[PDB]
């Protein structure tokens, strides 16, 4: 997609059709002529084109009205209509880019952002444009939460997010041309060792991913068609939707070889009965040539009856004899039908030891993408995000993710090793209480017009609570917090003094001698400028391994690595690190995921605003006061930076049109 | 529509493993001795078409007539 349709696509939006949310600010124009709404549509589209095209620079509307053409550039109102509105929903102006027009020396209301991560960061930045004034209020000692790189001399591995998931419609692609970015393609071959060390063939892996993909399907038909998605009143998971389709091709490898097994009786007991009357008329054989042979004992001349008997015997006994050959020709097809079953026998097992142990690696590799056990994923919706995937090969940050906060956070006022502890939220105002994370009892006041939440779904879960809202949040709210599942995924970073491993390989597996522990260390990663390989804790293990110390993972590493290169080859690692997601008490865990019983309706749930009631009985329904913004609060891209990415942007574009006002709107 | 080809999913056997916790157990073990109880039958009977066949041996030919042409 290129021209003014790629602006669109790249910013994820239809070329041709306006949205909901253009719909609810420009009525006027949905509800008119259709001719007016290509107008429209093509200054949307190409005003997002001057953008995408240089997005190190501020655009503004004088800018963008002199390089329209005619007649577009003649109705001056809806271009400025058109600007604002993108400006304000952060699909243009976002991000670091050199500014034109100077900020409002005076500001305008005063906004909390607690968090500083991704979503945070892209909020503030937005709010400070808009010209209000914004603070964040972080616990850690750094900025990007759960955008986390670890530097050690040339040593560089990410902790937390690694991975832009094509560039395709993703604002990351925005982001890389603004923040210095080194992205890297990740080559997708990816060999598999299993417990013993030795290589997986072609065969096996390519057939044992079918498979996978084959179960996967399955699931899915098992849910849309047999609507098999609740339980005993339990919402039914993707692993038990599994188990259930993995039983059931067992269950037909058994069918098939009791139908082969039947086929072989019925033939053999077809060929008992012809065999008992190849006896039987033996016997009556054997019996008319004694017959014949005591009638040819009368010598003639004899009288015509001596006769007859001869050659009546004689008829009757080759008569017989060609009854004997039929069966005959009968046997040998029976005999011959039957070295034919015994010789074609259906299939042994659905899936052998070895098979079973491959298959738990695609497994653990889902669980690794969800950062779930698939026990926990919601078999009618885990995949709900999927037809929002972006285009083009996937990518990592060879210089550290971090590079894209640390650069978002430049001139914002940022509060580090400051806890929030609790937030107040009044018809005329908000006050949050923090602490300092280095001396508890050292205690600071916050007041504002609003709270932005970007609290990660794992700390919101926490009981009792680490942060408490006062008033307490409503059920409708509490609930859908509840509902969301909160998932966790870990890494190893070990760096070497040395390669001992395919350097043109970026990846490779390692599969785990049991269902239960398919998670453990089951993928590395050689993915950066030093000798580095990350390894990956994913589903049960992840959780489990954080209660193990680094030098008993560490040494589990090795020994798996070590049965893959050979003993000697493999030495001391200079420094590793391990990481520990759920016990870290800012996250509480890696991402969201759909979990059984939840829906796509949650994350929408999670990102609506809330409205203290009013101070004085018979006052006014007030202005909202607590928004949230973070990855588990963007249904179509939760669990990743992008997602973080825009939901920052949404909110600032609402917090912005609540106490600036919207002149787009009118 | 359809399962993936080779793939087989009946609501009715579906029903049948997950009635209960240890239903599958059942299943595939009620199956697993139809089997054997399949296979002993397939001995028995090749074990008595092998002595029908023993006494066939030498079939019909002592017993053929030449022909009165």
């Amino acid at each position: 997609p290129s021209g003014v349709e790629g602006a669109a696509f790249q910013s994820r939006l239809p070329h041709d059709r306006m949205t909901s949310q253009e719909a609810a600010c420009f009525p006027d124009i949905i509800s008119g002529p259709q001719q007016t709404q290509k107008v429209f549509l093509f200054i949307r589209n190409r005003t997002l084109q001057l953008w995408l095209d240089n997005p190190k620079i501020q655009l503004t509307f004088e800018a963008t009205l002199q390089q329209l053409e005619a007649p577009y550039n003649s109705d001056t109102v809806l271009v400025h209509r058109v600007h604002s509105y993108l400006e304000r929903h952060g699909l243009i102006n976002f991000g670091i880019y050199k500014r034109i027009k100077p900020l409002p020396t005076k500001k305008t209301g005063k906004v909390i952002i607690i968090g500083s991560g991704v979503s945070g960061l892209a909020a503030a930045r937005q709010l400070q444009s808009f010209g209000m004034d914004v603070t964040l209020l972080e616990a850690r000692d750094r900025v990007g939460g759960r955008v986390a790189t670890f530097r050690k001399g040339n040593y560089v591995a990410d902790l937390g997010a690694m991975v832009v998931t094509g560039l395709g419609g993703n604002p990351m692609a925005v982001v890389s041309k603004q923040v210095n970015m080194e992205l890297a393609k990740i080559k997708q071959k990816c060999p598999l060792y299993e417990a013993n060390g030795q290589a997986v063939p072609k065969e096996k892996d390519e057939m044992v991913e079918q498979e996978f993909n084959r179960l996967l399907e399955a699931t899915s038909y098992l849910s849309h068609q047999l609507d098999f998605n609740v339980l005993n009143n339990k919402p039914v998971s993707l692993g038990q939707a599994l188990e259930v389709v993995i039983q059931l091709q067992e269950k037909h490898v058994k069918d098939e070889q009791i139908e082969h097994w039947k086929k072989i009786v019925k033939t053999q007991e077809e060929l008992k009965e012809l065999l008992n009357k190849m006896v039987n008329l033996k016997e009556k054989i054997k019996e008319l040539h004694q017959q014949y042979k005591e009638a040819s004992e009368v010598k003639p001349p004899r009288d015509i009856t001596a006769e007859f008997l001869v050659k009546s015997k004689h008829r009757d006994l080759t008569a017989l004899c060609k009854e004997y050959d039929e069966l005959a020709e009968t046997q040998g097809k029976l005999e011959e039908k039957l070295q034919e079953l015994e010789a074609n026998p259906p299939s042994d097992v659905y899936l052998s030891s070895r098979d079973r142990q491959i298959l738990d690696w695609h497994f653990a590799n889902l669980e690794f993408a969800n950062a779930t056990p698939l026990s926990t994923l919601s078999l009618k919706h885990w995949d709900q995000d999927d037809d929002f995937e972006f285009t083009g090969s996937h990518l990592t940050v060879r210089n550290g993710y971090s590079c894209v906060p640390v650069a978002l956070a430049e001139g914002l006022d940022i509060k580090l090793n400051t806890a929030v502890r609790q937030v107040r939220y009044t018809a005329s105002g908000c006050e949050v209480i923090a602490v300092n994370t280095r001396s508890t009892s050292q205690t600071f006041i916050y007041k504002c017009d609003a709270v932005l939440c970007t609290l990660p779904l794992g700390v919101l879960k926490q009981q009792p609570p680490a942060v408490q809202f006062v008033p307490p949040l409503p059920e409708w709210k509490t609930s859908a917090v509840q509902r969301m599942g909160f998932g966790n995924l870990n890494k190893v970073v070990l760096c070497f003094d040395r390669v001992f491993w395919d350097p043109s390989v970026n990846l490779f597996g390692h599969v785990g001698s049991t269902t239960a522990s398919r998670g453990e260390l089951f993928l590395f990663w050689n993915l950066y400028k030093a000798p580095i390989l990350l390894a990956l804790v994913a589903g049960e293990a992840a959780g489990i391994m954080e209660n193990i110390s680094d030098d008993v993972i560490v040494g589990r590493c090795l020994a798996i690595l070590k049965g893959i290169f050979g003993s000697s080859a493999v030495p001391q690692p200079k420094e590793t690190v391990v990481s520990r997601w759920r016990a870290d008490p800012w996250a509480r865990g890696s991402y969201s995921y759909v979990a059984a019983g939840s829906s796509g309706n949650d994350y929408d749930l999670m990102a609506q605003p809330i409205t203290p009631g009013p101070s004085i009985p018979g006052a006014p329904q007030p202005i909202p006061r607590l928004f949230f913004a973070g990855e588990h609060t963007i249904r179509n891209y939760p669990a990743t930076v992008h997602g973080a990415l825009l939901s920052g942007l949404r909110e600032a574009g609402r917090i912005a049109d609540q106490f600036l006002g919207a002149m787009y709107t009118l | 529509r359809k399962p993936p080809k080779g793939m087989f999913l009946s609501q009715e056997d579906v029903e049948a493993v997950s009635a209960n916790a240890t239903a599958a157990t059942t299943v595939l073990r009620q199956l697993d001795m139809e089997l054997v109880s399949v296979k002993r039958q397939i001995q028995n009977i090749k074990q008595t078409n092998s002595a029908l066949k023993e006494k066939l041996d030498g079939g019909i030919e002592p017993y053929r007539l030449p022909e009165v042409i």
